[PDB]
Order: C-alpha cells, then structure tokens, then sequence
RNA sequence: GGAAGUCGGCAAAAUAGAUGCGUAAGUUCGCAAGAAGCAUUGGCUCUGAGGGCAAA
RNA sequence: GAUCUGGUUGAUUCUGCCAGUAGUCAUAUGCUUGUUUCAAGGACUUAGCCAUGCAUGCCUCAGAAUCACUGCAGCAGGAAUCUGCGCAUGGCUCAUUAAAUCAGACGUAAUCUGCCGCAAAAAUCUUGCGGCCGCAAAAUUGGAUAACUUGGCGAAACGCCAAGCUAAUACAUGAACCAACCGGGUGUUCUCCACGUGAGACGCCCAGCGAAUGAAUGACAGUAAAACCAAUGCCUUGCAGUAACACCCAGCAGUGUUGACUCAAUUCAUUCCGUGCGAAAGCCGGCUUGUUCCGGCGUCUUUUGACGAACAACUGCCCUAUCAGCUGGUGAUGGCCGUGUAGUGGACUGCCAUGGCGUUGACGGGAGCGGGGGAUUAGGGUUCGAUUCCGGAGAGGGAGCCUGAGAAAUAGCUACCACUUCUACGGAGGGCAGCAGGCGCGCAAAUUGCCCAAUGUCAAAACAAAACGAUGAGGCAGCGAAAAGAAAUAGAGUUGUUUGUCAUUUCAAUGGGGGAUAUUUAAACCCAUCCAAUAUCGAGUAACAAUUGGAGGACAAGUCUGGUGCCAGCACCCGCGGUAAUUCCAGCUCCAAAAGCGUAUAUUAAUGCUGUUGCUGUUAAAGGGUUCGUAGUUGAACUGUGGGCUGUGCAGGGCCCUUGCAGCCCGUGAAAAAGAAACAAGAAACACGGGAGUGGGUCGCAUGUCAUGCAUGCCAGGGGGCGUCCGUGAUUUUUACUGUGACUAAAGAAGCGUGACUAAAGCAGUCAUUUGACUUGAAUUAGAAAG
RNA sequence: AGUGUGGAGAUCGAAGAUGAUUAGAAACCAUUGUAGUCCACACUGCAAACGAUGACACCCAUGAAUUGGGGAU
C-alpha cells in the first residue's frame, strides 16, 4: 500500500532505481486523520508491536496550559483561526499540531481570581468571600507575578488564542498552550 | 549435500609425457624398489616438493625469526624421526638437498628387504600385503608405510602369521582337510 | 573535508579528496566523494574553506552530517 | 526470528565437531550473549561428560540438579556464561566458569563457601521508578541499591546466597584485571594506564606479572583484585600468563618424552 | 453493416474554440507541425498573485 | 622445476602467429572395469509444466472431562473438544538486482522487539447479614460458549445451519479494613501572641505504575571588605557559631548518566472513557496436616538486557562513449509548519529558494545474486564462484490485506492474467524454485527406499511407569568411472637349455569370494575379527584370462606388412597416398598410461603473444601532418655535518677517524636553586569537594548530645608537587609512508602435537590396569582495501 | 588535386579530337585541346604530410669542414 521507502525516489544523480523486491509491511504508511472540530470521534489503530494509535476523527475539548503560570485547564475548542500550512486547513477547521485555535477562557479567569484575587471582569468565584488569611497570600503572589495586558484583554472578551501542541492523529487528543509574549504578537498581525 | 571432509591429491603427472631420460630413470626406480606403477614415484615427488618449498621459505627469514625458529625446528624433527635426514646434519640447509631415493629407503617394503626379512624387494611387498609383518606388534598391510627410526628394531613377523606364533597358513590347512575327508 | 558549494540554504556540499591504491599497478589514483552537510548560521563558511563534520540522524534525503568547525 | 544454529556458525570454544552434528544448541535468550556462552546442554554433555547424548542431557537439566548462581536451571539452551557458579549437589561439583590464557572457557573448581563470592561488572547506571539508583551488570542482573561510589566499569562482588553486594572494586590504574574479549582475553594483568578517547572505544594498557606489555579495548578488561598479588577469587591454572609458543612447544615435547 | 455504391468517397457525414503535455520520416536546417495523438472545460462559494497616489 | 618443441627459406637470422604439451571437486561423450575408503549428483536450457504420498504440530504432579470411553473398586488412564504456544523457523531455487545487494568497520541519543534472564508492585468502597443507613469480614462473583445430544442442509467441499445443556488460566466484574512517608489548593472553622512572610489543630479536593500537554530541576567552577533598611535567626536582657528545616524524622538525598541528551528520574497543573494495569477471584505438591504452614508452577501490567527486526551508510566492487549530458508539470537539491511511521527522512501535503549529479565517466545499455572461497600460479597475476556457511530475494505473473511481537507470509486469505482438475452443471477446487517421482527441454544430471538411533526445531514437555510427541529438517542405505586416498592380477626355488631367456619339478601364502560364537548398526547393509577355542571352506592356464591410443617429426615405439594407386583413407600442425605407402586398411612386437585411457568444448599455465614487475613502434603490425592547449600525470636547489673527556682499532695523513662509556643551557649569550635562554596544547594562568573509596604526596579528650552525633578532629601553618573537572590564553598542523598493537565467524589454505595399521582425514586420545592421574590436548598463523 | 563566386588565360595541360604503333592500343610517341594551371575572397583537411625515427631533460670518443653572433691577436 502506502510505503515510506526510498525505492520509488530518483537517485541524487537523477537515475531510476530498479526495484528487485516486493513491498514490505515494515515500511508501510497510513491514511491521515484529517481531524476536524466536532463531537469526539476517534478510531484506534493497531500499530507495530501491539501498541495502539488513536486516530482522532473529530475533537472538541483538550487541556490548554498557561505556560507563564504553569497552570493547565480543560477547555472546549471554539475555532481554529490560523494554519501555517494552508488556508484550506483553517477553512475546513482541521486540527493539526501547531495550528492556532481559540478556546474558552472561562477556567483561566476563574483560576486567576482564585489565585491572585484580581477579577478581570471586575457558581462564579467571589473574591470578597475569601477568609482574611487568604489576602495575605494574594499580596505575596501579586508582587511575584505581573500579567500582560494582551492576554488579560483576551480573558475579558471570553476567548483566548492558543496553539495546539499535541498530534491529534497520533495521540487522539488536542492539547495546547495559550499564546504569550512575542508569539502572540506575531499571530495577531496575521489575524488582523 | 552438507558433507564436510576434505579429499585432496597426492601426486602430479610429469609436464613432458615422453622423455627418454625420465622414462628410463623412472623404470630403474620401479624395478630397483618394486613399485606397481609410476604413481608411487609421483607421490614421492609431490611429498619431496612440499618439504622443499616450505624449507625454501624458511631459509629467507632470519635465524631468530619465531616462525623460522618454530617451523624450522619442527621440520628437523620430522626429518630425523622418519630417518630422512642424518642426525648429525642439524642445519636447515640439509633438508633442501633431500633426494627421491632417500624417501623410498624408509618405505616398509624397502626396510623389510634390507633387514634380511625379505630376500627381494618384490618378496617384501607381497609379504606385507599378506599380513605377515607387524610393526610394534601391529599388523601393517601397506608397502608404503614410512617407518620411524625408533620403530626399526620392532619390525618382525606378526604373531598371527604362519611364520611365527600363529596358526598354519592356507596350504597346510586346505590339504589337511583333503586328507581327513578322503578317510 | 573542504567546502565545495554553499548555494543552498543552511546546507553545504563538501568534498573528501583521497588517493585510492590500485594493487596490481602498485600506484594510486585521485578520487573524491561528495557529502551534503547541514551548516548552522553560527559558522558562515565560504567556498574552498575547511570544515569538520559529525554524523547525525537523517536530516533530509541526503543529509547525515552536521558542521562542527570552520577552518 | 531464527531458532536454528548451524554447526559451523556455532562458537569455536564449544568444541563440537563438524562431522557429528549438522545443528547446534541455539542458546535461548538470557543472561549472556549466544556468542559468549556455553549452553547448559553443551556444558553438561561435552565438558562434564555426565550426559552421553542430548536426550540424556535434558534428563539432568529438567530434574533441577544443575544450579546456576544458587538457582536451578532446566533449559538446555540456558546461556550460563562467564563468571557464574555452577553447582550440582548430587556430585558436589561447585565450580565457576573462567577464561584461560588461550581465551577458552574453564571450569575452575571452587572451594566451600567460595561459591557465595561472585563478581559482576557494572555496564550501566540509571534510576528506576521513585529515584532508585540501579546498576545492571554483565550477567543481566539489576542491583536495586548499589554502593554510592559505584560507577560504570567497576565490578561489585555479589553474594549469590544472600543476594546482596558485599564490596566494590573501582576501575583505576594499578588494579588486577582479566581480559574478556579477543585473543588477549583470559590474561590477568595490571592496569598501568588507560587512554580515554571520547566517542570511540577506550584503550586499556596492561602489564602482567611476567612483565609483558599488552593492550586491549577497555570494554574487555574485568577487575579481579585490588592488586596483581592478591586476587579475590581463584583463577584458571595458568595464572593468567601466556608464555612463548616456542617454549610452549618445547616443554610439552619434553613432558611427553618423560612419560616414555 | 460501413464504400459492398460509383469511372472515381461525387455528395453527405466527420474533425473543430482555448489551455497543458506530446509529436515521425525527410530537409535547402528555415521547416515538416495544428504532424500524429492524450487530457481539461460548467455553476457557485472562497483563497492567493499581479498596482497607483499621498504621509517624515 | 622461474623449462619449452614442430610449421615461412635452396640454406640463414628474426618477427609473428598456428599447432603441440601439463592441470581443472570441469562438463558431455566413446572404450574398459577385480578390492576398499571418501564422495558431487535436473544449476547451465525452460524462476518450463506437473499425478500421487509425506513434509508443523504439540500434554504432565502441575488450564479445562459426566465420552451413555477403558480397567479396578470413587480411583487411575483417557479419545474428542475448547484454551495456550508454534507454523515469519527449517528446506529449495538464483529469476530480479550496480550510490541496489554484499564484505570489513561504524551507528540508531531515529526506533520496534513474543519466547528467555534479572528485577519492581501500598491506585481501586468489595462481600454476607434487617430496614442509602447499621453490624461483620481467609471475598463462598457473573453470564456465555466449546465438546456432547437432537433435527439436519448439501453431489461434493481443509462445506454448512437451528435448538438444549456444560467448564475453565476463554470473557467480564471486583476486592473497604488490616496498610506508611510525602506536597499542593483551601475553610468568611476553632485555640492563642502583638494588635500580621503570625503559629497550632481539625473538616474536604486532589496527591499509585504508565501514557498526553505545559512549568521547574536534571549544577557552579576568571574578585576582596564595609555600611543601610525591612524581615527572620541567635547571645544577653550586638554579631560569635552556623548545614537545611516553625516538631512529633534535631542529615528519611543541596549530588542519575553519557563524550554529548529536549534522555533517566523527581515535584507541580490539567487529562486518560477501550485504545492500558487482578493477589488470574488460577493449578499442583509436601509434612507438624495449620480462619498467619511451606514449596513448585502459572498469569495481567511496569522495566532493562539478551535473542532478533528495521533504517542509515566510511572504503571497495565487471564490459560499454557506435551511450554526454542526467533530474526538476505530477519531488528533482535544500528550507519552514505539518502529516504518516515503530522511528529519522521529500516518505508524503501546502508554501518558499534554484538547486543536486557528471569525462575522477553521470544518464543509458549489456552480462551477472554478493562474499567466505575453487583452479592455476617463481613472483606479479589470470580465471571461476547457481551450489553445503553467512547476507539478500522469490514461491506461475502482478498487486492488496487479516492475524500476530514479528509476514505485504503463499503446503494464509482476496482480486485480475495465463494455464488448469472434479462435478449430480447448481457449483467447488490448484500452485513441487521441499522430499520421493513424471512430461518436455536439452550435450547434460539418482529411489515414489528406511528411520527419528545421533544433531537440532517446536512443544503444555526430563526418563520411567495403561503412560513410546512431530520432523521427506536431518541421519542411514540404493543408483552413481564428477572427483579424491590406500591398493589385486602373484612370491621363491632344484635340473637341463658369469649371467639372463625357455621347458621342468615343486614349495609355501594371502586376498577376491563362502560362511559365523558372533561384531557393527534404531534395524539393516558396509567395513573390522575368525576358518575353532573340543569342533569352522576354499587359486595353477593360480581362465579368479587389462584396456585405450599409437610406432615419419614434434613425441616413447618397426629396413614386417598386403592391397588401393592423389582413390579409399589418415592427418590437432608439418605432411602420407599417382603400382616396391614412412602416415591408408591388419598380425606380431614394441611403446606410453594403467582400473583406467581417448575425443569435444571452456578455462589456467605455457604467453615477456596485454608486459605494474615486464613487450613492441627506422625497414616486420604500430609516432598523430604541424603548432597551441585545458582536465590529467610529472615537476629544480635551499632552513640540516652537534661538540668535550678516558680507553680502544696494521686506522690514516699535535689533527682527523671506527667501537664502547660518562658529560654537555646539546650554537651564542645569560646564571641552571631561582631567574634567564631554549622549549614545552601531553603547556601555562585563574578557578571549583558534588575533585582524591572521608580533601592525594609532601586511646581518652576538644566539638555537640531530645540525635545509631555510635558523628567530626586529634598537627599548627607555609610552600610547592601532582590524579580529576571547568573557563581563559600558541599571528594554533595534518596526511601518505613506515614500526608496533587493538578489532576481526566457522568451513577452506599454511602450520605445533597426534603411528586413526599408512594415506586422503579427525581433534583426538595416551598410561597404570584401574573404582583415577595427564589438575590431558584441541597451539600458533596469513586472510585485500578501508576503519 | 578538387569546390563556389569574380577576374585572368601567355606556357603547359586531366577529359576530348586527330595521326602513328600494334594482333588489339580514344596507352606509351606526335599535333592540338576543355577544366585546370595564375590572382582575390570563402571552402576542403584525404600526401612516400618521411628522418617511414613523438616531445622535454642528462651523459657521451675522434678528424676535416660549414652557417649566424661574440672574445683575443
Ligand atoms: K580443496
Ligand atoms: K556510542
Ligand atoms: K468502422
Ligand atoms: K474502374
Ligand atoms: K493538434
Ligand atoms: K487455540
Ligand atoms: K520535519
Ligand atoms: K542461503
Ligand atoms: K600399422
Ligand atoms: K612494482
Ligand atoms: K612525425
Ligand atoms: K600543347
Ligand atoms: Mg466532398
Ligand atoms: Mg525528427
Ligand atoms: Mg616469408
Ligand atoms: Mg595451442
Ligand atoms: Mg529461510
Ligand atoms: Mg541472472
Ligand atoms: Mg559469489
Ligand atoms: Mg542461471
Ligand atoms: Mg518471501
Ligand atoms: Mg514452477
Ligand atoms: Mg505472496
Ligand atoms: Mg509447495
Ligand atoms: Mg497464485
Ligand atoms: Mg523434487
Ligand atoms: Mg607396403
Ligand atoms: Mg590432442
Ligand atoms: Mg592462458
Ligand atoms: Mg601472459
Ligand atoms: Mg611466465
Ligand atoms: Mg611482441
Ligand atoms: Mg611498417
Ligand atoms: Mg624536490
Ligand atoms: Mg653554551
Ligand atoms: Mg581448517
Ligand atoms: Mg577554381
Ligand atoms: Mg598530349
Ligand atoms: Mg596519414
Ligand atoms: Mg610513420
Ligand atoms: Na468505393
Ligand atoms: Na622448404
Ligand atoms: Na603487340
Ligand atoms: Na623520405
Ligand atoms: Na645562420
């Protein structure tokens, strides 16, 4: 079937390789996932050695991590907005590694209030309910940490840009991290 | 199919098939030493060539060469023990001058005749062929048995042969059966 | 080897010139071999220069070496 | 994978003739490489001669009589390589496997309680789960808690009965080592200096008791004592000295003559 | 069915636009050549590429 | 053994070929064949086509039996059938195949890995009792489905349905307490201190292996003193000492590894949805027979290390230019983000930049599986290698795929093309380049034999006992003048005709062969032993009869024949034959080899007629018509006599000079401690205990004591000297060659030892006769190039 | 020698013509004669293109000469 050998390729001299061997299972290839946004549909693949590969067909949620805070939360995927390969992957909403997506920013807002006592908007967490011992902890953390305006404005709007760091067609999940620093400012120009 | 034992060759035919000098010299060695054909001589020639070639190699190396010191000493022991070379001839250069008649001199058919056991060298061959001689009390039935010097005193008649400690031979046996039956 | 061509991007071609001994004729003959080597932006070599290369994993169809020095 | 081992492809140290067998006992995986091991059938039949055939060899082994490192083994294809204590309680053999000066395997007979003393060379140092330093040895054993000073290239003397290490010998210059690879293998010598070439193999320059200067790759030496004078365990009968071949020839010819 | 019609493919049929690939003998080297031959073509909704002017 | 000879001329000396000559495990063929050992054997051409039978199956103390199975009297066997493992190994063949395969040498830190070795394991709200609650605890879990029975369908099919039970170590579920250390987030919770980096308890939310994503570790190693302020340690009511720590732990880690890691491992945050994890909720044995008995197994996860797999490539590898350009739409060389893979990678998608290879021969074409190796050879070489060991590939041609750890598997499946077989015509089958064996093809190549006795493979498994696994792999035979070793066809006499031939008279001996008390052998056959041990057959034309080519020369052997009459013929070459044939067609004799000898075709030597060693070019074949001229090859001298002293050589013309020893800052300077001058990267200047097995050479008393503090010191200091590690510094020095060494499968070739009766072999065996020595031996080599 | 285009065309002269010789003799001999032969430009690249002897470098015995440049008288 699909092979990953170099027998079909031309030599660097441009010559044609005369193949004297039939195709081998140790050099096969599989058809790509083409994972799209949707309700979770996956397909296991019996890889070599008995291990199973999870070919994800559709995905909707994944763990997205705030790198500057060493924090990660499970959020739902709202949209895919950029793909360095082609526009056709954005237009079809195909989830691949390194593709820029928009996720729900609610858990990162809830965590920030629970941690630093700064409600960006200011069930829902209330800062004033916290016992007076906690504000001492918040003051110690507030001097240690200072957040960026570009990210904070994204929390206020409700959607935050992110970058997928997992391979959906290999692991079966779409995890990522939030765009911080110059990386975020790089992609804002393209999206604008 | 997957059989793993060597089978080499021990002789070589002469390069010039018809030399009057070589044919007459080889015929002299046949009658004088009692050989069935010329292949015994050509076997001797190949035997002597091999010692000559390796000796030729040894004399090129220095006398302190470990290969020369070891293989040179070994080939001296092979020459002396089999009687090819005289024991006082200790140098490695005396192996080179070895001759064809020297090798056949150590053949059992030759030694049997020379010891007084066989009146003729042709008597020796058939006598050996008839299991009549034992070397170190071991029956030898092969004329080309090259004998060592240390085993020369052990040459005798086999204790099973009629000429010795054995039962009577065929003629004294078959005719005796004839007389008993005729009774 | 010696840098032979720097016309690609982050990649150079080097030449390993050597003498091969023909046993029958008791003489040598000049032979050369070409290698595609990945060159980091830390080096910036030129044609005719001298480099030291080290074997790495397959980086492309032809690249199996990485530049370690430029002389 | 392959299961057969041809007679010619078998190691030469096993001393099986090319005329008797077409095949050889293919050593099943285990503690030692199949190139560096004597199958327990080969050991029990061709070396100890307790077994006449291979069918009589499985009789001995399946019974659990043959013990290796204080453990009975039943498979005839068991590797049973170098520096292992083999015990058969029915006959009380209690010998260990060593390399003689000519590089071949030797059944060095051991004394009582010397079987507990056994050595093994550390080949890799790594942490297991839970930050546990682990050392794997040439026998394939994994030491769960080694000495804090133990490094790769050192040999730990390990109690087979107690299943516990008792002492460590660090790989430094001025130690007694026995070579395990090549034609130099089987020679006990003293490390005079080790040349370290990063990436490539390391060269170990040695000097035995007689004063011969020989070398080999550092992956073949095996520390056997703190110094050449005193060794932890018994060694083959030649004492690890390879003497000249010409003098090897002269003495055996004299000894053969002394019989007559 | 396919030139069997007829002096004779007369007459009719047939090929066909554009784009890509490909193209033989022969040759006065200019050609032959649109040689011969394969392939695509619509409608919609998009995405790229190809510019002018003004501002320290 | 480093060798030649015949043919050009009337004769001569050359060049040069033809012919001769020896070998080939080199094929065929013709003639001939008594003994024994050791043997190749449908490769060449048709990877042409094939009947049959067999070749991969497996069970014991240890997964499962209610056979309406057997024997005994519940026990022991146990067919069938589920379950588990294997069938991806072996064995054939050589068609494909030139930056491919392969050889030697390196990698995988770019990965996968059943069986085998050694280790690790604290996740889990379960079950029995009354109405989620209470009591209690050796967990007394649940549905299937095989076999089997019934009905059967079907011509058959290594074809099939429906219904009833019934298990397992098949499938699923699930074990709270017994049972820890450990941290993070918290509470508008309670006790306190002064009036918040405050402290302590308690409630709940997570804190198991592995996998996914992110954050921190996964070390520093080119400086010496003071203030100042806030907080926190201490002494006592201002900084000397001092690990870290706000306790139940007063050192329960400030320290993984490699040459190098984004690796190992640890902590923190989110996550695992079938695509993971039981103490198989398992089996069997022993005694003291035990709600804690002790072993042998077996298995699910995790882990690495062995056996493998796959990928990459440092050097090498035939002929051809009447093959000079090759590649790049639609991947060619590279880059970026991805995808796919077990993993790297243009392997593949999108987008960028024009690269990459070539007269050092690319591209194309032709012949070939590649080595280890064979033949021949003074040396250098030439040639063969389908073929037993290793690597690759294939199973009529192609192509896809399931299972499985591993297959693009073919005595597995699916499809198409060629062929094909059975059929009840509805339909169903096949793949000998496995063994044995057919037809065609050819110049050309064995028996449908015996056996698992050895060697091994698989397997649930030692052997034995109702109890004996499979094996056309393999071993042992039949056929077998491929080839190779030892060897028959006779040995002596007295008389007559110095020896010698011939006719006599005999004499003893062994084998071929006939057999056995028997030996060998799985059983046989073969070899070895014997012809009685009281008792074992046989050679005189020893008919138990040796052939194939020759007799002008090369080339050993005839004035013999007899015919033909340039005919019939021979003759490898020269030549013979036209009526007294040197050659023709026969006898004798003789020659040569001999159980062997001709012929044909290849190949090696001969051949210095392919010449590197090592050819020839005036006239024999062969200097280009002449210049220029790139690749290519080749390329001029020069950094350079080391000196002194003692003794010594037929030295020689106080000096020079061989040999041996001790000196030399070993030119000159400047003083061998220092400094100076030469050098010295294998050096020098800093600078690191997590650098040196406790910081390398050079018996009670100080610390401290809620400490296994049971710990530390017991020279103080200085000075240099060094084994390790890091940084900074040489206006930075390699390669060929040569000497040593490491690395490197056997079979094959040398070679030590070895009376297998010898030899072609093999790695054995020898000795005292002994309840075992030799602490038996199984040496050493070479094996291109590259590394 | 031959080719192309322009010239030139005295001599000689392939082809051709005529006369001899001859068995024959558009062969040798004789008389003529076209292309050529000569020039300019452009082709061709075929010689007993020879010393049947490749180029560069070193050593190398004798006597009489010869061509060009030097030095001495
Ligand atoms: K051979
Ligand atoms: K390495
Ligand atoms: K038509
Ligand atoms: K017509
Ligand atoms: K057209
Ligand atoms: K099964
Ligand atoms: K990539
Ligand atoms: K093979
Ligand atoms: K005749
Ligand atoms: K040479
Ligand atoms: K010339
Ligand atoms: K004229
Ligand atoms: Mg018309
Ligand atoms: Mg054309
Ligand atoms: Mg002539
Ligand atoms: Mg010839
Ligand atoms: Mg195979
Ligand atoms: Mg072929
Ligand atoms: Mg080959
Ligand atoms: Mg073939
Ligand atoms: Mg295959
Ligand atoms: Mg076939
Ligand atoms: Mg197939
Ligand atoms: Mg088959
Ligand atoms: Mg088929
Ligand atoms: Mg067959
Ligand atoms: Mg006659
Ligand atoms: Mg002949
Ligand atoms: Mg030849
Ligand atoms: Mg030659
Ligand atoms: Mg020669
Ligand atoms: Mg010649
Ligand atoms: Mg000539
Ligand atoms: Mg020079
Ligand atoms: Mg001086
Ligand atoms: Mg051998
Ligand atoms: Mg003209
Ligand atoms: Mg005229
Ligand atoms: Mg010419
Ligand atoms: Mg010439
Ligand atoms: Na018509
Ligand atoms: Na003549
Ligand atoms: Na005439
Ligand atoms: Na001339
Ligand atoms: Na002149």
């Amino acid at each position: 079937g699909i092979v990953r050998s170099r027998l079909h390729k031309r030599k660097i001299t441009g010559g044609k390789t005369k193949i004297h061997r039939k195709r081998m299972k140790a050099e096969l290839g599989r058809l790509p996932a083409n994972t799209r946004l949707g309700a979770r549909r996956v397909s296991p693949v019996r890889a070599r050695g008995g291990n199973f590969k999870i070919r994800a067909l559709r995905l909707d949620t994944g763990n997205f991590a705030w790198a500057s805070e060493a924090i990660a939360h499970r959020v739902r995927l709202l949209d895919v907005v950029y793909n360095a390969t082609s526009n056709e992957l954005v237009r079809t909403k195909t989830l691949v590694k390194n593709c820029i997506v928009a996720v729900d920013a609610a858990p990162f807002k809830r965590w920030y209030a629970k941690h630093y006592g700064i409600d960006l908007d200011a069930d829902k967490y209330d800062v004033n309910k916290a016992s007076p011992k906690l504000q001492r902890e918040w003051t110690r953390r507030r001097r240690n940490h200072r957040v960026e305006k570009a990210i904070a404005d994204q929390l206020r709007e409700g959607r935050v840009l992110a970058r997928i760091t997992s391979r959906p067609g290999q692991s079966g999940r779409a995890d990522g991290i939030l765009l911080e620093g110059a990386e975020l400012q790089f992609y804002l120009k393209r999206l604008e | 199919m997957r059989n793993y034992n060597n089978f080499n060759r021990v002789w070589k035919a002469p390069r010039r098939p018809f030399e009057k000098e070589r044919l007459d010299r080889e015929m002299k060695l046949c009658g004088q030493y009692g050989l069935r054909c010329k292949r015994e001589i050509w076997r001797v020639n190949m035997t002597l060539s091999k010692m000559r070639r390796t000796a030729r190699l040894l004399l090129t190396l220095p006398e302190n060469h470990p290969r020369r010191l070891l293989e040179g000493s070994a080939i001296m022991r092979r020459c002396h023990e089999y009687g090819f070379l005289d024991e006082e001839k200790d140098k490695l250069d005396y192996v080179l001058s070895l001759t064809v008649p020297d090798i056949l001199e150590r053949r059992l058919q030759t030694i049997v005749f020379k010891a007084g056991l066989a009146k003729s060298v042709h008597h020796a061959r058939v006598l050996i062929q008839q299991r009549h001689i034992a070397v170190a009390k071991q029956i030898v039935t092969i004329p080309s048995f090259i004998v060592r010097v240390s085993s020369e005193r052990h040459i005798a008649f086999a204790d099973a042969s009629p000429f010795g400690n054995g039962r009577t031979g065929r003629v004294k046996r078959v005719r005796a059966k004839a007389a008993k039956r005729h009774a | 080897g010696v840098v032979h061509s720097t016309k690609m991007h982050r990649t150079i071609i080097i030449r390993r010139n050597y003498l091969h001994f023909i046993k029958k004729y008791q003489r040598y003959q000049k032979r050369h071999k070409s290698l595609a080597v990945h060159c980091s932006p830390a080096f910036d070599p030129k044609q005719g220069d001298e480099v030291v290369i080290g074997q790495c994993r397959p980086l492309s169809k032809t690249i199996r070496y990485n530049v370690l020095e430029v002389v | 994978a392959k299961k057969h081992l041809k007679r010619l492809y078998a190691p030469k140290d096993w001393m099986l003739s090319k005329l008797t067998g077409v095949f050889a006992p293919r050593p099943r995986p285990g503690p030692h490489k199949l190139r560096e091991c004597l199958p327990l059938l080969v050991i029990i039949r061709n070396r100890l001669k307790y077994a006449l055939n291979a069918r009589e060899g499985e009789m001995i082994l399946r019974q659990g009589l043959v013990h290796v490192d204080n453990h009975p083994r039943r498979d005839g294809k068991y590797p049973a390589g170098f520096m292992d204590v083999v015990e058969i309680p029915k006959t009380g053999d209690r010998f260990r496997l060593m390399y003689d000066v000519k590089g071949r395997f030797a059944l060095v007979n051991l004394s009582e309680a010397e079987a507990q003393i056994k050595l093994m060379k550390v080949v890799n140092l790594y942490t297991a789960t839970g930050r546990v330093p682990v050392a794997v040895t040439h026998d394939g054993h994994r030491i769960r808690y080694p000495d804090p000073h133990t490094s790769i290239g050192d040999t730990i003397v390990y109690n087979v009965k107690e299943k516990k290490c008792v002492d460590l010998i660090k790989n430094r210059q001025g130690k007694a080592v026995i070579v395990t690879g090549g034609a130099n293998r089987g020679r006990i010598g003293e490390i005079v200096k080790v040349e370290c070439h990063p990436g490539a193999f390391n060269i170990a320059h040695l000097k035995d008791a007689s004063g011969a200067e020989f070398a080999t790759r550092a992956a073949n030496i095996f520390v056997i004592g703190k110094d050449l004078n005193n060794l932890q365990v018994t060694v083959p009968k030649q004492q690890g000295l390879r003497m000249n071949v010409i003098q090897e020839r002269e003495e055996r010819l004299i000894a053969a003559e002394a019989r007559k």
